[PDB]
């Protein structure tokens, strides 16, 4: 299968700070990558799809991007509220998801 | 609202077997596939496997072939997962979440906490 | 043919139409059984015709172009005369449901001037009728035969002349010294590899079938002599 | 006239109360539609579009209980309009690329309704049907195209193809004057295709062809050897001709490279030598070596010659005879 | 009498039905399910920059208003039906001029499951726009596309989507190739929203990725061309003094390398 | 489906007693006719035939009171075979040999009503054009190749062209990639031709087409220079 | 009745090429009824012949 | 200048050997096969312009 490996295993960015987190597909996943939030003791939340769109009731502050192969989603200005461990997946072929990358200050 | 409500908490010795259900509300349950995602304790996500909800027709993940079965009920809108022999390795938490498009899982379940020991 | 339905009693003895009658009554199922690819004419409108007398009679005529199949036989090629048919009959109605005959005018063959035959005169026709049996029935078949012989007037300046003039440039190589060694095989290799070309271009006019026509013939004893033109001088040496 | 209204009556009891979108027998047992071709004729075999193209009367015939009358003592046969009024298998040909059903003086299609309710129904019909060939043996080949009938919306629970009379369905191919090629044989086949939108039944219909050899013989071996042989008076030359064997000997490997192309031309881009190109490029062999004879010849002399020049004289003409031996004993056998 | 039970769902179904409007006009969006079987992969006419492709193009969407109830589960019909419904005006962008076969019938296929889902499957010969870039011809590779969405709908009004998994929704038969001087590598497949005047649309993109084979053009023009230069380097090892044979060598060779030149280029555009 | 039952009453009330063989205004002022051409491609730019190949999305946009609705706020893209129950402009290229619509998988058409009458008709055409090509400076020359849409049956007293948008109506033209030609420039032009039937509304596309020499020389100039 | 249509027709124009290319021809078009005979509907051009 | 001006200077061609010396076997004999064969490919190459 595809294997999504998300380079920053864990982001130290103070409060405030742009922050960006990678998403890396082993082959071809089109725009089919999407973001999800999973805060301690809950179910992921749909953020980014398409690997660009931003899902309904999303803050603006979230913007995804990115070539095949190459995903990122960068938070402008990370707030009190986007601690947690984040999920890039890919829907191109059977789902598979890359492993969590969490945030911290 | 949508809203994907699961069995809850269970506990297990190994070698005995196990089932989870997600009970689905909101939207037509026949129209999209049922997923069924497994989350060890501070790992990635992981794919068991989907069943279309109208004709009954799964599709596996490799390595959990034969390890679930999954099972629909048109009647009452739920999705069952059952496990069989269960190992030390199975404790987990499993979610079930819906296809909305090939694009994304729109709704995702609470969570099934799995203890085997 | 006649048609009972369509009989009327009145002053007018005939009611011409034109094309747009066609689809209401009914019209026999002719088609030709050897045509690759017909078509009828349609500007400015179809070009049918329909008339209907007292009696019965129904004339139903329309403008066809036809490219009927015609099994040429070039065994003697430019010289081939060929008699090239145009069968039909009907596709669906047995010989016991429909019956073709040839009226007393055969064929009203037109003016052969302005024909595009080039390459064949239109001698002249001849027409049949005979039942063809098949897995669906027996029919009545009707074939027209036109005979046509080709003319080779193009072709001798086209293909022999050249093949002529050509082999003449051999012989002029005996008139020329035998010492000029590089001007012998000059004229000896250029008037044989030109002969190659000259064959296989004559050869591409033909199609691709698999047995030596005449001119083929023509062209490869051409070859020879070329050909012994050259292998004479290389013994001269 | 009682027949006339009688028969009038009776097609016109059978088309009221008729639903074309419904197959005979619908939701119940498959439909067995039996098949029958006579080919009129195969215009060409097309190697660089990798096509033939085959005139044929499609026949096929299935029964409707639907149609089936017994007033009257005979096989109604009507007009090919009445074809657009009824139910007929949704038969397609998977291979053809552009077909077409001839149109003049009328549509050439048939209806015949028989009183149990067999339906005959025919069509004339040219289909350019694909047909990939493999050329590695070209011109010394034998093709195997085919023609893929098959039902399009209806499964094996739906509708049933096969071959009306067993082997005897198909007719005409013996007179089939074929000018480049001889059909060697003909199979009829009935198989069950499964796609993914269920299991179709298939009829296929094959024709091995075998290459005429006797046009290319003319057209493309024949130059060549001569090519070739004309490259030997070379060595009969005397050495101290280097305008003359030269002039020769580029003359000759010249003409195979264009007679080479010329011939690669015709055929389509196809990415492997074939038989004709592996012979064309061992007589380019013996030609260039011809010339290399000279240039050795040369070489030794200004920077024994004779000995050089009888030797070739005897070789060159043996190892072109084992040349063609090996080779039409390996493609001819 | 046994059909006129089915007879009698049919009509019921096409009673007051207008076949002009979509499913869900004004309410919902027309999701189209579309998946692509390959039967086989056309020839590639690098001179016109183009393709050919023949294809089983399937596509399933949701009608409620063909809901039923009988002793059948699904409807297998035929293309008679197919005009009397609404169905996706889907078109290919890149197309350039396709057919839709239809001998000895219509090819297409309708099958009505009882829930109101709709298989409307047909054959086609598309032949697309594949635009080259024959910077390093003949050992060149191209990603020929293949889009294809609704002509007149928006995003707004009908948005495609792949049957399975984008992966698995482009297949291609294992005996379909007509290539000769190509080989396909194999598929990608993509979907984005196009801007045009008439508003925005969604596209399905299939991208073919091709790669040329030389075999051809080694023993067409390369072995020629190293040939003729082989020639050409024959008269050095001839004496100086044979002028007109070392001046034949150079003007043949010239002349030939000429026309292979002018040859050459024929093939492509 | 309680705005579907309301869509096809709106609908089915147009096409009640619309009589197709009468224009919008028929026997009152000429209706405007919009246009606004997509050029999808241009291929087949043939000196020997004289002529080029153009895809296009060409549509047209004019009023018609008769289509006019209220009901429903949403404009209605409708199946392309209601366009055989509208009147739509006579329009044809006068310099057309050879043109088709797109045919598969459907007519590629476009039909959409909006309320207040304006029909948006569009379809994607591909017509090989006339186009008389002055060789005299040929391989480094400019030819000018133009499409003549015009109105056939209907003078200027009874129907009017304007390129909607002005100079925005036709797009695409950038990038166009022909292999041989550099489309160095285009216009767009509003005419009024007379015949002796009438006057007839008329708009020219004109490109501009300069040829690129870099092909010929490869294969024309340096083998003579060579030689 | 105004009737008018537009048409591409590729009549058949008979050549005698003895002198090519220094050839002139007088390409005819020849047109009338199918179906209604001289009695029945008659041709006329609608200006003078010349115009 | 697709035929007559080739034949012209074909012909003006040929008559350059006469001004060659005799003794030039070689030379003047390629100018007069390679004219004629010339000659050969312009009358083939006149006709497929015709029927
Ligand atoms: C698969 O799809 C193809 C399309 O790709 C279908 O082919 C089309 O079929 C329809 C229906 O049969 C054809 O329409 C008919 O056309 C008649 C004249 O067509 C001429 O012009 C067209 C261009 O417009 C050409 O394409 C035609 O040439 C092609 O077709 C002929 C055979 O028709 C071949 O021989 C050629 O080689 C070409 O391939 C023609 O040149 C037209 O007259 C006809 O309309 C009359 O009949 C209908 C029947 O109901 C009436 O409603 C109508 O009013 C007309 O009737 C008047 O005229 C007749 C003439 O005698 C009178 O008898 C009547 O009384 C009345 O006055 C009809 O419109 C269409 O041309 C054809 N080709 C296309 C669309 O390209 C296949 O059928 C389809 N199925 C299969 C199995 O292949
Ligand atoms: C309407 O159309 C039908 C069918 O086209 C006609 O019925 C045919 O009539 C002919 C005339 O007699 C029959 O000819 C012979 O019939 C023999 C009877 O075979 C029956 O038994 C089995 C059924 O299991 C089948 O063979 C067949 O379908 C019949 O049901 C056949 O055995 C004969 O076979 C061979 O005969 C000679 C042998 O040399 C050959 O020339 C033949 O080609 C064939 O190989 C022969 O066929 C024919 O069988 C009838 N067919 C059917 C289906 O009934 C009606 O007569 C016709 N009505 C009209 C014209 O009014
Ligand atoms: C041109 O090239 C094509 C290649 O595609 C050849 O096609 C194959 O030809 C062979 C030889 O005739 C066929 O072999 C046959 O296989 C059948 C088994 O497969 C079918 O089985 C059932 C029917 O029973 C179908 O429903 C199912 O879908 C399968 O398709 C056999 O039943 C055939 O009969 C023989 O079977 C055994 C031998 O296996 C014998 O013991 C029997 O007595 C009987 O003789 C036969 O074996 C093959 O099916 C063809 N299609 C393919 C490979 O796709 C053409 O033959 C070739 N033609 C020419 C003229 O060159
Ligand atoms: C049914 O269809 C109608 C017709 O398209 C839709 O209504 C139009 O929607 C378009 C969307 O493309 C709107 O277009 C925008 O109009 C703005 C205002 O234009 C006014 O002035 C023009 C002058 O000719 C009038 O024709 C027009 O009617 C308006 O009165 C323009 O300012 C816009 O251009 C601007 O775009 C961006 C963002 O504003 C700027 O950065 C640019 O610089 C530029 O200034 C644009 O053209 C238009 O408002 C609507 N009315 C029309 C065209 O008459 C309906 O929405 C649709 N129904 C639906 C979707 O339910
Ligand atoms: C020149 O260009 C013009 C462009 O206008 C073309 O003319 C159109 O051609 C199409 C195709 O033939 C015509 O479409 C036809 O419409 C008929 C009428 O439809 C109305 O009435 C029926 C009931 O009679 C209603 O059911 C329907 O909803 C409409 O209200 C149809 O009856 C025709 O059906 C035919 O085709 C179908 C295809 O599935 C068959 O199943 C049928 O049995 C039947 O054969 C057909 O759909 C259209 O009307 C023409 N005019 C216009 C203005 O569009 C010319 O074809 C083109 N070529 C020439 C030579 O002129
Ligand atoms: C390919 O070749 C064609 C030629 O067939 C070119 O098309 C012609 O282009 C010219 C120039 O664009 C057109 O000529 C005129 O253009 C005017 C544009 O306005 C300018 O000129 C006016 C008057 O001189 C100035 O007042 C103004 O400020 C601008 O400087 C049009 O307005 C003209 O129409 C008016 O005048 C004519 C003649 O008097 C009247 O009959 C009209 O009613 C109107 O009042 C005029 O069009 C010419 O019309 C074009 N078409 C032709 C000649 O058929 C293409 O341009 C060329 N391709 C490219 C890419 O350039
Ligand atoms: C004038 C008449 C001549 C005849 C004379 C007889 C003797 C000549 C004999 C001729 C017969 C042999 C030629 C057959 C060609 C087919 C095989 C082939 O192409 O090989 C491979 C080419 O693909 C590669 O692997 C790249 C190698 C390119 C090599 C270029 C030639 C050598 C250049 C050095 C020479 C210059 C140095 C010389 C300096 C002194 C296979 O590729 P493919 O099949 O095309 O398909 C693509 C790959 N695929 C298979 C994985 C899909
Ligand atoms: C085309 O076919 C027709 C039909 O066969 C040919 O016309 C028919 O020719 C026969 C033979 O001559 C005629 O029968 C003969 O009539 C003469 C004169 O009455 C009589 O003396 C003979 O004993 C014999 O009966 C037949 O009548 C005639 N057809 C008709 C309708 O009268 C015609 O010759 C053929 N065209 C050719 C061969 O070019
Ligand atoms: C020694 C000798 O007699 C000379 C006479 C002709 C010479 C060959 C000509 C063609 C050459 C092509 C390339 O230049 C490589 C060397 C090459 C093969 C040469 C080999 C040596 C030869 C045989
Ligand atoms: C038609 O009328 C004529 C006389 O007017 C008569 O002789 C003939 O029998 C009539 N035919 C009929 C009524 O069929
Ligand atoms: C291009 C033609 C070469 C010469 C053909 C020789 C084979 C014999 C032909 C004559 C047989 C009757
Ligand atoms: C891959 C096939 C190679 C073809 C080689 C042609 C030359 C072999 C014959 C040489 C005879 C001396
Ligand atoms: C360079 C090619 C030379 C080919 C020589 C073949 C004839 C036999 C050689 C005998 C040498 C004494
Ligand atoms: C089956 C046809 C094979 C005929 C081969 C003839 C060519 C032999 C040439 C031998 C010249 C030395
Ligand atoms: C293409 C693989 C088969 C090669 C056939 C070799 C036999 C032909 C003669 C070659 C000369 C020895
Ligand atoms: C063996 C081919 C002919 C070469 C000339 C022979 C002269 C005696
Ligand atoms: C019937 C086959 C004849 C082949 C031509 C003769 C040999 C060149
Ligand atoms: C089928 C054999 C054709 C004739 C062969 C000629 C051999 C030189
Ligand atoms: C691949 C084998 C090639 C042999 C050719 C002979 C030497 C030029
Ligand atoms: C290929 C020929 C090599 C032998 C030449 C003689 C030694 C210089
Ligand atoms: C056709 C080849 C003739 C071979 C002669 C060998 C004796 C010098
Ligand atoms: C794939 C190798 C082709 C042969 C190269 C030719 C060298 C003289
Ligand atoms: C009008 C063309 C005249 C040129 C003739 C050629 C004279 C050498």
């Amino acid at each position: 299968y595809i294997v999504m490996t998300q380079s920053p295993k864990s982001m130290s960015m103070s409060l405030g700070e742009r922050v960006t987190l990678s998403c890396r597909a082993s082959e071809y996943v089109g725009s089919y990558v999407s973001w999800y939030q999973q805060k301690p003791e809950q179910s992921p939340k749909l953020l980014i799809y398409g690997a660009s769109n931003r899902y309904t009731g999303v803050p603006d502050r979230f913007a995804g991007s990115g070539s095949a192969t190459d995903f990122t989603l960068t938070i402008t200005s990370v707030q009190a509220e986007d601690l947690a461990d984040y999920h890039c997946g890919q829907t191109y072929n059977y789902p598979t998801f890359g492993g969590g990358t969490k945030l911290e200050i | 609202e949508i809203q994907l409500q699961q069995s809850g908490p269970e506990l297990v010795k190994p070698g005995t077997s196990v089932k989870v259900s997600c009970k689905a509300s909101g939207y037509s349950f026949t129209d999209y596939n049922m997923y069924w995602v497994k989350q060890s304790h501070g790992k990635s996500l992981e794919w068991i496997g989907y069943i279309d909800p109208y004709n009954a027709d799964t599709t596996y993940n490799r390595e959990f072939k034969g390890k679930a079965t999954l099972t629909v009920d048109k009647s009452s809108s739920t999705a069952f997962m059952h496990l069989n022999s269960l190992t030390s390795e199975d404790s987990a938490v499993y979610y079930c979440a819906r296809k909305r498009n090939n694009f994304y899982f729109d709704y995702w379940g609470q969570g099934t906490p799995l203890t085997v020991s | 043919w006649y048609d009972r339905r369509l009989k009327f009693n009145s002053t007018i003895k005939v009611l011409r139409l034109n094309s747009n009658m066609v689809g209401k009554i009914w019209i026999p199922d002719t088609f030709f059984r050897n045509s690759k690819k017909a078509d009828a004419h349609w500007i400015t409108t179809p070009n049918r015709m329909l008339r209907i007398w007292n009696d019965g009679r129904v004339l139903y005529t329309l403008r066809l172009t036809i490219d009927a199949e015609c099994q040429l036989q070039l065994h003697n090629f430019p010289m081939d005369e060929h008699s090239c048919p145009l069968e039909f009959s009907s596709y669906g109605y047995p010989r016991e449901e429909i019956v073709y005959q040839w009226k007393r005018s055969s064929v009203e063959v037109g003016d052969t001037r302005s024909w595009r035959l080039y390459q064949f005169s239109f001698v002249g026709l001849r027409n049949t009728t005979e039942v063809v049996k098949t897995t669906s029935g027996d029919y009545v078949v009707m074939s027209v035969y036109f005979d046509l012989s080709r003319r080779m007037g193009y072709f001798t300046i086209q293909t022999y002349i050249p093949c002529t003039l050509i082999v003449v440039l051999s012989w002029v190589s005996f008139w020329i010294n035998k010492d000029a060694v590089p001007a012998r095989t000059s004229l000896g290799i250029t008037t044989v590899l030109t002969m190659t070309t000259l064959s296989t271009i004559a050869r591409k006019s033909l199609p691709k079938v698999s047995y030596v026509t005449a001119m083929d013939l023509f062209v490869s004893v051409c070859f020879i002599f070329v050909f012994s033109a050259l292998v004479e001088y290389g013994t001269l040496h | 006239p009682s027949n006339m209204s009688l028969v009038k009556e009776t097609v016109d009891r059978l088309l009221k109360g008729y639903d074309i979108r419904l197959r005979p027998d619908f939701g119940g047992p498959p439909v067995a539609v039996g098949m029958n071709i006579d080919i009129a004729s195969i215009d060409m075999v097309s190697e660089v579009n990798m096509d033939y193209t085959l005139t044929m009367y499609f026949q096929q015939a299935w029964r409707d209980k639907r149609l089936s009358y017994n007033v009257i003592p005979l096989n109604l046969t009507l007009d090919n309009r009445v074809a657009d009024q009824l139910w007929v298998p949704d038969t397609y040909f998977l291979n053809d690329k552009k077909s077409f059903v001839h149109g003049v003086t009328v549509k050439n299609r048939m209806i015949r309704l028989h009183p149990d309710g067999t339906v005959l129904y025919g069509l004339r019909i040219t289909t350019t049907a694909a047909c990939m060939m493999d050329l590695r043996r070209y011109p010394l080949d034998e093709q195997n195209c085919t023609l893929e009938i098959e039902s399009y919306g209806y499964t094996t629970d739906d509708i049933e193809f096969y071959w009306r009379g067993d082997d005897n369905a198909v007719t005409g191919v013996t007179k089939i004057e074929l000018p480049q090629f001889s059909i060697v044989d003909y199979k009829l086949i009935t198989k069950k295709v499964v796609f993914s939108t269920g299991s179709y039944p298939r009829l296929s219909l094959s024709f091995k062809l075998k290459r005429n050899i006797g046009y290319f013989i003319l057209q493309t071996y024949m130059p060549s050897i001569l090519i070739t042989i004309l490259s030997w008076v070379s060595f009969w030359i005397n050495y101290d001709a280097s305008a003359a064997r030269v002039a020769l000997g580029i003359t000759t490997v010249l003409t195979m490279t264009t007679i080479n192309t010329h011939l690669r031309e015709t055929l389509p881009k196809i990415p492997y030598v074939k038989a004709i190109d592996m012979y064309l490029m061992g007589c380019f062999v013996f030609v260039f070596m011809a010339l290399l004879e000279y240039a050795l010849v040369n070489y030794i002399f200004f920077g024994d010659v004779n000995a050089i020049d009888r030797w070739s004289r005897i070789f060159f003409p043996v190892v072109f005879s084992f040349f063609n031996i090996v080779y039409w004993l390996y493609y001819v056998n | 009498d046994n059909t006129t039970v089915f007879t009698r769902i049919l009509d019921r179904l096409l009673d007051g039905y207008d076949n002009r409007l979509r499913p869900g006009l004004g309410e919902r969006v027309t999701e189209v399910k579309t998946d692509i079987f390959v039967t086989s992969f056309g020839p590639v006419s690098d001179h016109d920059m183009e393709y050919t492709i023949d294809v089983f193009f399937r596509q399933s969407w949701k009608d409620e208003r063909l809901k039923f109830k009988g002793p059948m589960t699904v409807l297998r019909l035929n293309n008679l039906m197919a005009s009397k419904i609404w169905t996706p005006d889907t078109f290919f962008h890149n197309g350039k001029k396709s057919v839709a076969h239809n001998m000895t019938m219509p090819n297409k296929l309708l099958r009505i499951t009882e829930d109101g889902t709709l298989l409307y499957t047909m054959r086609l010969t598309v032949r697309a726009e594949c635009p080259m870039h024959l910077e390093d011809f003949p050992m060149d590779a191209h990603a020929c596309p293949l889009k294809f969405g609704s002509y007149a709908y928006t995003r707004a009004e009908v948005v495609y989507e792949w049957t399975r998994e984008p992966a698995r929704s482009v297949v291609v038969a294992e005996d379909g190739s007509r290539l000769n001087q190509y080989d396909l590598l194999g598929q990608t497949v993509d979907s984005g929203i196009v801007q045009s005047s008439t508003g925005e649309y969604v596209v399905m993109t299939t991208h073919f990725h091709l790669k040329r084979k030389i075999g051809y053009f080694v023993i067409q023009t390369y072995l020629p061309c190293i040939m003729t230069v082989i020639l050409s380097q024959v008269s050095f090892w001839l004496n100086r003094e044979s002028v007109p044979a070392r001046t034949v060598f150079g003007v043949t060779t010239v002349l030939t390398m000429t026309t292979l030149s002018i040859s050459a280029r024929n093939s492509l555009p």
